[PDB]
Order: structure tokens, then C-alpha cells, then sequence
């Protein structure tokens, strides 16, 4: 249905890693609600994600990208 | 000033091993003699293909002097799948991380690197052996699913380790959660029985640790030292932790509950890249039955009368009331680029006055940076701030470092047998440690 899903970026790689993040769900879901912000704390935040897919992105950086935190909420 | 500083045990280990880096005791309870263990971080191992992968050996002391290693891993890397290693032993710093509790002998290689099954990868994870009876196991509290820099995967579990009396194993992984730091207790009968080679990651049924929080706690490095002691009342030792580049880089110490990892406690340094909390110790200090904390600060600056500013390096002691309230004095130290205050070893009754005393150490101090360990006797109102005795390096650099004598200390351990604890000293610059013995004390 939908869920909410944040990813934390940490470490002189943060904002590379937010970049690849960012493009990849850009193009797995064109039209998702992804809000970023890049003051002191860089994080990552997809609102209204369809439930299956707040794991098949999160499975998706846990295999690319180094060291992501994700947190999901779900209802 | 009852150390034998003119007749002290010497031993060595192998040019470039950084033997005597780390150091503790070995006493089984009933062997009747005692071992002294000395790591060498650096040796070379018979392993097959491991380089520089480090040992820690068992050295005597009645009769004559040897050390001999212990043979805690006897082969090499093990394979994930054909060519393609699963761990990375080479340069892992075995034995820089050492400590026994009667005949357990937990020793630690804070620089092992490892896959993990999720993807090919070299993470310094940490792992640690645990030795006791006839049987070894291999303890890795950080090597799991959580992995990669957000997870355990730079934990450096093992950096820092300590025992509770409780026979529960404490260790600070500095590295955790992009250096925010872990602290990870678990019983030591949990980590022996459920122990089973070709299961890499392991989990455990009574074990307690420490939680990722928020990015402001980024690179704060908590568990890079670790220390245990009753600061509640309720017969649990309780966990304390350095986490020397909190709060603005002032340094902080934590105190967590030894039974639900509650925080009960909080100490913050005054002064900035002091580094606070670079070694902390806990014991009574002044025979109120209530364990007492000693925070080092190495390179704090003493401002003089004309407003210049001399690195010499801070201690802080904080005695224990039973209101829960502590009382704070500080302790400076006396040569300039020193570091007085890098490594506090307490030492227990030192001189059996009815109060410990504690020993701290200043490596890069005295003559050429030989390295000068400072000996404090307690009292009842705390520590006594003047120092009774001084204990110099006696090696010059053979290649760039200083033997840093001092660096690594452990005393409260009776090796000869006459009742007043000794110290054990590293000067691994040059590849050796030194056992000084405490003299008996006649009052007339
Ligand atoms: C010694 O000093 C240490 C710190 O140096 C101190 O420990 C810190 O304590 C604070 C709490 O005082 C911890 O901060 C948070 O605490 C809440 C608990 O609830 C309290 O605060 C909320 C705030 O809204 C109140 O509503 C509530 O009534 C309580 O007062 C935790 O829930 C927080 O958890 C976060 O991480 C979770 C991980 O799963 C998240 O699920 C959760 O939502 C929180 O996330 C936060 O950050 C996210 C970043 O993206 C953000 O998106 C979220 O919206 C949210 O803001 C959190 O723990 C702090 O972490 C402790 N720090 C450390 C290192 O322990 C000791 O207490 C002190 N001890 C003594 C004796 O003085
Ligand atoms: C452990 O063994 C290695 C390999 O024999 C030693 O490293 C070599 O040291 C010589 C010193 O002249 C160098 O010329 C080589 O290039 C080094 N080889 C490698 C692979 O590093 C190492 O010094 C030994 N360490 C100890 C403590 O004995
Ligand atoms: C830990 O145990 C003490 C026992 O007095 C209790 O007061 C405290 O609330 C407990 N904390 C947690 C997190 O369970
Ligand atoms: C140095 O000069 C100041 C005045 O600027 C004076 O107060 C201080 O007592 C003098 N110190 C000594 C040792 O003479
Ligand atoms: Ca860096
Ligand atoms: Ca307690
Ligand atoms: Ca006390
Ligand atoms: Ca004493
Ligand atoms: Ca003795
Ligand atoms: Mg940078």
C-alpha cells in the first residue's frame, strides 16, 4: 500500500552515496515522493512507497552502495 | 615508591613485532604458578601464508625467562568458496588487545578483516579468541549480519576488553556505526557453549549492548577505552566507557547500567582535542566502598601566567558519594609533549596502607622521550596529587619510535608472591616489557 522509508548517509562519501541513491529511486519510481537534505545531517526520505517496494530498494542498496542506514515504517 | 626499579624482569620478543605493546597476567586458579602475557601485534606467525599476523605469548617467571606463543589460531585463512578467502588474518594486530580472568585468556585482533556472506568485501571487523580449560573458541560479538560501516563492519571489536566479575566479557568496538562506537557484554559461558566452526555468525541469548544514535554522535569513538565497577549499589559492576572525541571534540566518559545498559552517568572534559576519556579505570581511591573514576586527557595544554599554552596532558579524578554526586579534582602533568595521562593502571594496595594507589604513565617523557611512568599513592580524601615515585624507560630508539615506555601497564597482581601487587610495563618501541616487583613496607 504505502510505507516510509529514510535512508541516512554518513562519512566524506555521504553525498556521493546520497547522489547514486537519489538517481537510482528516480528512475525505479519517477514519480515517488523523495525529499533530501544535505544540512549537518544528510539523509534521504521516500514517502508513499507501495510496501514491496520499500524492500526491494532497500535490498537494492545493501548490495551497491557501502553503508547505508535504512529505516522502515510501515502501517 | 616500593617498586624495585634496580633489579627489574626484562623480557624481549622479535625485532619489529611491537612485542610488549599490550600486557596483562595469566593465573589459572589452581596451577600454582602464573604466566606473564605479552602481546606482539606485529610477530611473524607459522601460519600458512599470514604475514606480520601477530601472537600473543605466554612468558614465565620463576627460574629463568622465556616467552613461548600460544597457540590460539594454528592455521591460516579459511576459504568462503574456491579461491576466494573468507578472512584476511595478514596485519590483523593479534594480541594487541590482551586480558585473562583465571584461566580464561581472552585475546583480541583489533585489525582482522573479513568478507561477510552478503557480498566480497574487507571490513576490520574484529574478532577475539577466548582460551579457558582445554578448549579455545573464537568470540566475534561484531561479526554478523549488520554489516559495513552503518553496521559492525568497522567495529574493531576487541580494541578495548575488560571482564566483569559477574564472568561476563566487556568490549568497546570504537568503530560501530560509523564510529559512534559500541559497547557489547555477553557471558562467558554463552560464548563457550555456543561455539561451532562453521558458523560465522553467531548469536547470543543474555547479551547486552549499546545502540546506533543520532549523526550528531558521529565519530565519537565510544568503547575506545573500557573499564568496570559498582557506581549504583546493587552488587552488578557497571559499565564505563571513553568516548574521547564527544561533545566538540571535549572528550566525554559514560556509565551504563551492568544489567540493562541503562545510562546512569555522565563526565565531559573542559578542553578541547585534550582528548578526555582516552583511557579511563575505575576503583576505589580513597576506601569508601565506592569505585571511583580516573579520566586521562594526554594532550591537554596548561595555560602558564603569561598565557602560553604547554602540552603536558590532564587526569581527571572524580571520587564516588554515596548520594550518587561526584567530587572532582584535577592532576596535571609535569613535562611538556609527555602525555601524562595516556595509560592509568591501577594497581590496587600498592603499599598496603588500606588505600589503592594507581599508576600513570607519561611515554614520550625524561630524557631522549625514554617514556616515565608516575606512581600515586591514594588516601582518604583521593588521590594525592604530588607522585611518590618515578619509574624511566631504559632503551634508546633503534628505529624512529620511541621505546615508549609506559604506553601499556597492568598491575594488581602478586607474580612473586609476597603480597604487595606488581606492575608489568610495555615498551614495545622496541620490543620489550619489564615486570617490577613491589617491595614489602616496614613502618617504624
Ligand atoms: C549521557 O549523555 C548521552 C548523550 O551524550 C545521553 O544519551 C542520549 O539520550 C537521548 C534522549 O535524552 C537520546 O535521543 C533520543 O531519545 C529518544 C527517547 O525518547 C525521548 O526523546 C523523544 C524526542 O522526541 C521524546 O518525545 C520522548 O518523550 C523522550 O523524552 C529515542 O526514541 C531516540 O531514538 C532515535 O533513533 C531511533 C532508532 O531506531 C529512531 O527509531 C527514533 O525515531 C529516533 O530517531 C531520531 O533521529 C532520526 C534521524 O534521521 C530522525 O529522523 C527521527 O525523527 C528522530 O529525531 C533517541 O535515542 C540519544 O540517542 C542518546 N544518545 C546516546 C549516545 O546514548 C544519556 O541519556 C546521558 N545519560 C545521563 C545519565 O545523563
Ligand atoms: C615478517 O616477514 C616479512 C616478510 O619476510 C618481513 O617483511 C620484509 O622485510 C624486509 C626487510 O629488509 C623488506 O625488504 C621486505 O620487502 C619485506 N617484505 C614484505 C612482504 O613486507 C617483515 O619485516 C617481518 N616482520 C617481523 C616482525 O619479523
Ligand atoms: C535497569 O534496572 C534498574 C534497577 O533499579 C531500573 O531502575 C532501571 O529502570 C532499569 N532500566 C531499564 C532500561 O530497564
Ligand atoms: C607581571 O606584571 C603584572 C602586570 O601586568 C603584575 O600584576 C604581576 O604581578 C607581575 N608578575 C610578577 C612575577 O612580577
Ligand atoms: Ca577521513
Ligand atoms: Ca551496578
Ligand atoms: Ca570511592
Ligand atoms: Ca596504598
Ligand atoms: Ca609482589
Ligand atoms: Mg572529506
Amino acid at each position: 500500500t504505502k510505507c516510509v522509508v529514510r535512508f541516512n548517509f554518513r562519512g566524506d562519501m555521504a553525498v556521493y552515496a546520497l547522489k547514486a541513491v537519489k538517481d537510482h529511486l528516480k528512475k525505479e519510481g519517477p514519480h515517488w515522493n523523495i525529499t533530501t537534505h544535505n544540512d549537518d545531517e544528510v539523509y534521504l526520505v521516500v514517502r508513499g512507497i507501495h510496501e514491496s517496494d520499500a524492500k526491494r530498494i532497500a535490498k537494492w542498496v545493501e548490495s551497491t552502495i557501502p553503508g547505508i542506514s535504512v529505516e522502515t515504517q510501515c502501517d | 615508591f616500593n617498586l624495585d626499579v634496580d633489579s627489574p624482569a626484562e623480557y624481549s620478543g622479535p625485532e619489529g613485532s611491537y612485542f610488549g605493546f599490550a600486557v596483562d597476567f595469566f593465573v589459572p586458579s589452581a596451577s600454582s604458578r602464573m604466566f606473564l602475557l605479552v602481546g606482539a601485534p606485529k610477530a611473524n606467525t607459522t601460519q600458512p601464508g599470514i604475514v606480520e599476523g601477530g601472537q600473543v605469548l605466554k612468558c614465565d617467571w620463576s627460574s629463568t625467562r622465556r616467552c613461548q606463543p600460544i597457540e590460539f589460531d594454528a592455521t591460516g585463512n579459511r576459504d568462503y568458496a574456491k579461491d576466494d578467502p573468507l578472512e584476511f588474518k595478514s596485519h590483523q594486530w593479534f594480541g594487541a588487545s590482551v586480558r585473562s580472568k583465571q584461566d580464561k585468556i581472552l585475546a583480541c585482533a583489533p585489525l582482522y578483516h573479513w568478507r561477510t556472506e552478503m557480498k566480497q568485501e574487507r571490513e576490520p571487523v574484529g574478532t577475539c579468541f577466548l582460551q579457558d580449560g582445554t578448549k579455545t573458541v573464537e568470540y566475534a560479538p561484531c561479526r554478523s549480519q549488520d554489516i559495513d560501516a552503518d553496521g559492525q563492519g568497522f567495529c574493531q571489536g576487541g580494541f578495548s576488553i575488560d571482564f566483569t566479575k559477574a564472568d561476563r566479557v566487556l568490549l568497546g568496538g570504537p568503530g560501530s556505526f560509523y564510529w559512534q562506537g559500541q559497547l557489547i557484554s555477553d557471558q562467558v559461558a554463552e560464548i563457550v557453549s555456543k561455539y561451532d566452526p562453521n558458523v560465522y555468525s553467531i548469536k547470543y541469548n543474555n547479551q547486552l549492548a549499546t545502540r546506533t544514535a543520532q549523526a550528531i554522535f558521529d565519530d565519537s569513538y565510544l568503547g575506545y577505552s573500557v573499564a568496570v565497577g559498582d557506581f549504583n549499589g546493587d552488587g552488578i559492576d557497571d559499565f564505563v566507557s571513553g568516548v574521547p572525541r564527544a561533545a566538540r571534540t571535549l572528550g566525554m566518559v559514560y556509565i551504563y547500567d551492568g544489567k540493562n545498559m541503562s545510562s546512569l552517568y555522565n563526565f565531559t572534559g573542559e578542553q578541547m582535542a585534550a582528548y578526555f576519556g582516552f583511557s579511563v579505570a575505575a576503583t576505589d581511591i580513597n576506601g569508601d566502598d565506592y569505585a571511583d573514576v580516573f579520566i586521562g586527557a594526554p594532550l591537554f595544554m596548561d595555560r602558564g601566567s603569561d598565557g602560553k599554552l604547554q602540552e603536558v596532558g590532564q587526569v581527571s579524578v572524580s571520587l564516588q558519594r554515596a548520594s550518587g554526586d561526584f567530587q572532582t579534582t584535577k592532576l596535571n602533568g609535569f613535562e611538556v609533549f609527555a602525555r601524562f595521562g595516556s595509560a592509568i593502571a591501577p594497581l590496587g594496595d600498592l603499599d598496603q596502607d588500606g588505600f589503592n594507589d594507581i599508576a600513570i604513565a607519561a611515554p614520550y617523557g625524561g630524557e631522549d622521550k625514554k617514556g616515565i611512568v608516575y606512581i600515586f599513592n591514594g588516601r582518604s580524601t583521593g588521590l594525592n596529587a604530588v607522585p611518590s615515585q618515578i619509574l624511566e624507560g631504559q632503551w634508546a630508539a633503534r628505529s624512529g619510535c620511541p621505546p615508549s615506555f609506559g604506553y601499556s601497564m597492568k598491575g594488581a597482581t602478586d607474580i612473586d608472591k609476597n603480597g604487595y601487587p606488581d606492575l608489568i610495563v610495555g615498551a614495545f618501541g622496541v620490543d620489550r616489557a619489564i615486570l617490577y616487583r613491589a617491595r614489602p613496607v616496614i613502618t617504624v
